[PDB]
């Protein structure tokens, strides 16, 4: 067959507004366009403010991830400011924050993408639908399926509790601010979250890591499609000593097969074909600029384009866990073996393409959920109830500082730089930006707009491979753009 | 409700928002969600939930609003940008035609029975809205009156809102129009709106008057570190005298915390949200 031009707007069943549009011949995807839609333009609002302000302005950019942008704040803060957060204080973040890590996948799996794959009941907002959808579960698989959205519902409020126990509330959390913590836990308080956490734990363990495999083995067809470009970066995230050189997931890049330190410098954003003025093409965040030209020619997306030393990468957790190769679950390693024929015990053991594949980034994100338990478990160990989270730093006259770390969805920097005692500039480079983004200057494609290439479209009338690679990506757009 | 009852339709906009009025919405515990989409509405459009997308999740909608024509419930989550021709939030695409929020709600608006306006960036404009902005982000009620919509507005503001707040004045809605029919009812929720449209019931009480530390603040007794949770919050920022929420009662997420007892209130229900509150941790 020739050629059709699909285009996809809204894309459902994702954060934010995404417009997706490709080209199909002869059964495949052969170029792809991803458009943000929605702007709003947080880098302006922040400036002129008390710089304390930014760590509750910028969770508006996404209630999906507030506590991620809030990390990324006080991190930038911190180190504007110079101040030490107490031990006791990184502990407590690290619980109020990793809690929405286990949220936000099971979320995604199970809210956002489980019903690429499971039939809902016979009513809104699970039909109409596309009426050839591939929906390949047996009629009780199926229904494991719409059991456990049912169940994720609970458990991911559950989750929203424990970020709240010290957080305050959530979304957009009170608990964290430049200097460390608000609320020292208590000993009622941590029983309170160990409680709640022990129903996650459980719910992660019997259900969400066997179910992603358990549908994965009945569309290994989705394992060969989705590779772009193979490349993935990570920042780093979640502090483990005070040094701020040692954390849960430490940084890297990996391109062109080769792993590859991580130097924030090499960062770039281009705005060719972005809603931005031509004269702020190709600028590092610290030299940041946010200019809306939203009737420039040839622009398609209000997502700038970073590239990192010129190459289009995508981050989450494929890319973390790509990068850190831990070793694989218990129960990922038995069904690796039971259902797929394969003997694993790291991550990468699955190897380079089987990873960076539309099934494949599922299967990461739910062995991330899985991790994440663990970490989780340690600081529960090594928190000190009643010891105090917190210092009170005065406000600089002039200061920058960067904050880094790991969203659930991939790679976030704030930068503040601050001058007469208020924000002179503030940047923002997140996670679905690495994977959302236009072309560059050069026309390099964005990482997801490279794994589209090659797609499957055995019926145009019933496309839904498209938004089914879109959605292994957990895309964020109110991330992407802020 | 019963998976067989009555249930209204619902579309869910989302204009310049975050997609926290619908995450918070989830974290309602009684009724909970599962609850509210399969007893209670029938929420016919939502971007973030529905099954089907694109051009045919539009047309969906289309067909839905015709055969409910004056009968369904719109609800707006983020601000209505209205600089650039719309440009600055496309929230779909059919027909080879480009849909801006200003078009939807130029487009659903008159025909929807009522607009709820979730969150405080729906209804007040909110951080999109303030001060550094520029894409003309506008409230629904502003919007809906400069383009001489009459369709009744009611605001449950927040950032975001407390799940009960927008469960609860779905239930006070759907309650009058059983009793009295849909003009009836919606009379009635409207008598119930305070001067800024919010449902007195959830917004009819000050947060300061009704705090667990008003004693301190009358003796002057302040924290001079958030993590002193014996003096009033005051002096690190506390907006609790100028807002209006009953989170001192309900608290949030499962009743586990509130801003208050935890750090301090930034005010997030008030029309003048984010700027009138800022400075946030300086009185
Ligand atoms: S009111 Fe707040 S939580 Fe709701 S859409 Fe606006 S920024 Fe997000
Ligand atoms: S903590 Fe806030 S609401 Fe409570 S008494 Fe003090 S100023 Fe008022
Ligand atoms: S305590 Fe204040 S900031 Fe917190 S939710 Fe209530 S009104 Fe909003
Ligand atoms: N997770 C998350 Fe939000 C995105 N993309 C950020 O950063
Ligand atoms: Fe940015
Ligand atoms: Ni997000
Ligand atoms: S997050």
């Amino acid at each position: 067959t020739g050629r059709t031009t699909i285009a996809i707007d809204p894309v459902t069943r994702i954060e934010g507004h995404l417009k997706a549009e490709v080209v199909v011949e002869n059964g495949k995807v052969v170029d792809a366009r991803l458009s943000g839609g929605m702007y709003r333009g947080f880098e302006t609002i922040l400036r002129g403010r008390d710089p304390r302000d930014a760590s509750q302005i910028v969770q508006r950019i996404c209630g999906v991830c507030p506590t991620a942008h809030s990390t990324a704040s006080v991190l930038a803060l911190d180190e504007a400011f110079g101040a030490k957060v107490p031990n006791n204080g990184r502990i407590t973040r690290n619980l109020i924050f990793g809690a929405n890590y286990l949220q936000s996948h099971i979320l995604h799996f199970y809210h956002l993408s489980a019903q690429d794959f499971v039939q809902g009941p016979d009513t809104a907002p699970f039909v109409p639908r596309f009426p050839k959808s591939d929906l390949r579960l047996s009629k009780e698989l199926n229904k494991a399926g719409v059991d456990q959205y049912i169940e994720a519902l609970e458990v991911r409020r559950i989750c929203h509790e424990m970020v709240a126990l010290f957080g305050g509330r959530m979304p957009h959390v009170q608990g964290q601010v430049v200097g460390g913590a608000t609320e020292i836990p208590t000993k009622e308080k941590l029983v309170e979250y160990a409680a709640r956490f022990k129903k996650v734990r459980d719910f992660v363990e019997q259900k969400y890591v066997p179910v992603v495999y358990t549908i994965g083995s009945k569309y290994k067809d989705m394992f060969k499609v989705g590779q772009g470009f193979k490349a993935a970066l990570c920042v780093g995230a979640f502090p483990l000593d005070n040094s701020g050189k040692k954390h849960l997931f430490m940084p890297g890049v990996y391109a062109k097969g080769k792993d590859m330190p991580f130097d924030p410098s090499k960062i770039k954003e281009y705005v060719k074909y972005s809603w931005f003025a031509e004269e702020t093409t190709g600028l590092n965040y610290k030299e940041g600029k946010t200019i809306p030209a939203p009737d420039k020619a040839g622009a398609y997306s209000f997502v700038k384009a970073p590239r990192y030393d010129g190459l289009s990468l995508e981050v989450g957790p494929l890319a973390r866990m790509w990068v850190n190769n831990p070793e694989l679950s218990p129960v990922g390693k038995k069904l690796l073996k039971d259902l797929f024929g394969i003997s694993a015990k790291k991550f990468r053991d699955l190897g380079e393409e089987a990873a960076f594949s539309l099934m494949g980034r599922h299967v990461a994100r739910a062995e991330e959920t899985y991790y994440m338990l663990g970490a989780i478990e340690g600081w529960l160990k090594e928190i000190k109830a009643g010891e105090d989270t917190v210092v009170m730093p005065a406000v600089p006259a002039s200061a920058e500082g960067t904050g880094f770390t790991e969203a659930p969805r991939g790679s976030l920097l704030h930068y503040v730089k601050v001058k007469d005692s208020k924000i002179d500039n503030y940047q923002i480079v997140s996670a679905s930006l690495w994977n959302c983004n236009p072309r560059d200057d050069m026309g390099q494609r964005g990482a997801v707009e490279e794994a589209l290439i090659g797609i499957p479209v055995d019926d145009i009338q019933n496309p839904v491979n498209v938004a089914r690679l879109i959605r292994a990506f957990d895309p964020x757009l109110g991330c992407a753009v802020h | 409700g019963t998976l067989t009852g009555e249930r209204p339709p619902v579309f869910w906009l989302q204009g310049q928002g975050c997609t926290g009025c619908s995450v918070t919405l989830l974290n309602s515990v009684h009724p909970s969600i599962a609850d509210v989409l399969l007893k209670v509405i029938s929420l016919e459009f939502h971007p973030t939930v529905m099954a089907w997308e694109g051009e045919h999740a539009i047309e969906h909608m289309r067909k839905v609003a015709e055969k409910f024509k004056g009968k369904f419930f719109l609800v707006i989550e983020g601000s209505v940008p209205v600089e650039a021709d719309g440009k600055y939030c496309i929230i779909g695409e059919a027909n080879h035609h480009e849909i801006s929020m200003v078009d939807a709600l130029k487009e659903f608006g008159p025909n929807a029975a009522a607009v709820l306006a979730v969150g405080t960036c729906a209804a007040y404009g909110g951080i999109p809205a303030a001060e550094g902005s520029e894409t003309g982000a506008t409230a629904v009620s502003k919007f809906l009156g400069d383009n001489g919509i009459k369709t009744p507005v009611v605001n449950i503001p927040g950032c975001p809102p407390h799940p009960d707040w927008i469960v609860g004045t779905v239930v006070l809605a759907l309650d009058a129009i059983k009793k009295n029919g849909l003009e009836g009812g919606l009379a009635e929720v409207v008598k119930v709106l305070d001067s800024d449209g919010r449902p007195t019931p959830f917004f009819g009480r000050n947060i300061h008057e009704n705090c667990p530390y008003l004693d301190k603040y009358d003796e002057g007794v302040m924290s001079a570190t958030f993590t002193d949770k014996v003096g009033c919050r005051y002096d690190l920022g506390c907006k609790g005298p100028m807002t209006m929420a009953d989170c001192f009662e309900r608290k949030w997420n499962g009743g586990v915390n509130w801003c208050v007892q935890n750090a301090v209130c930034i005010g997030c229900v008030e029309p003048d949200f984010p700027d009138g509150k800022s400075p946030f941790y300086q009185a």
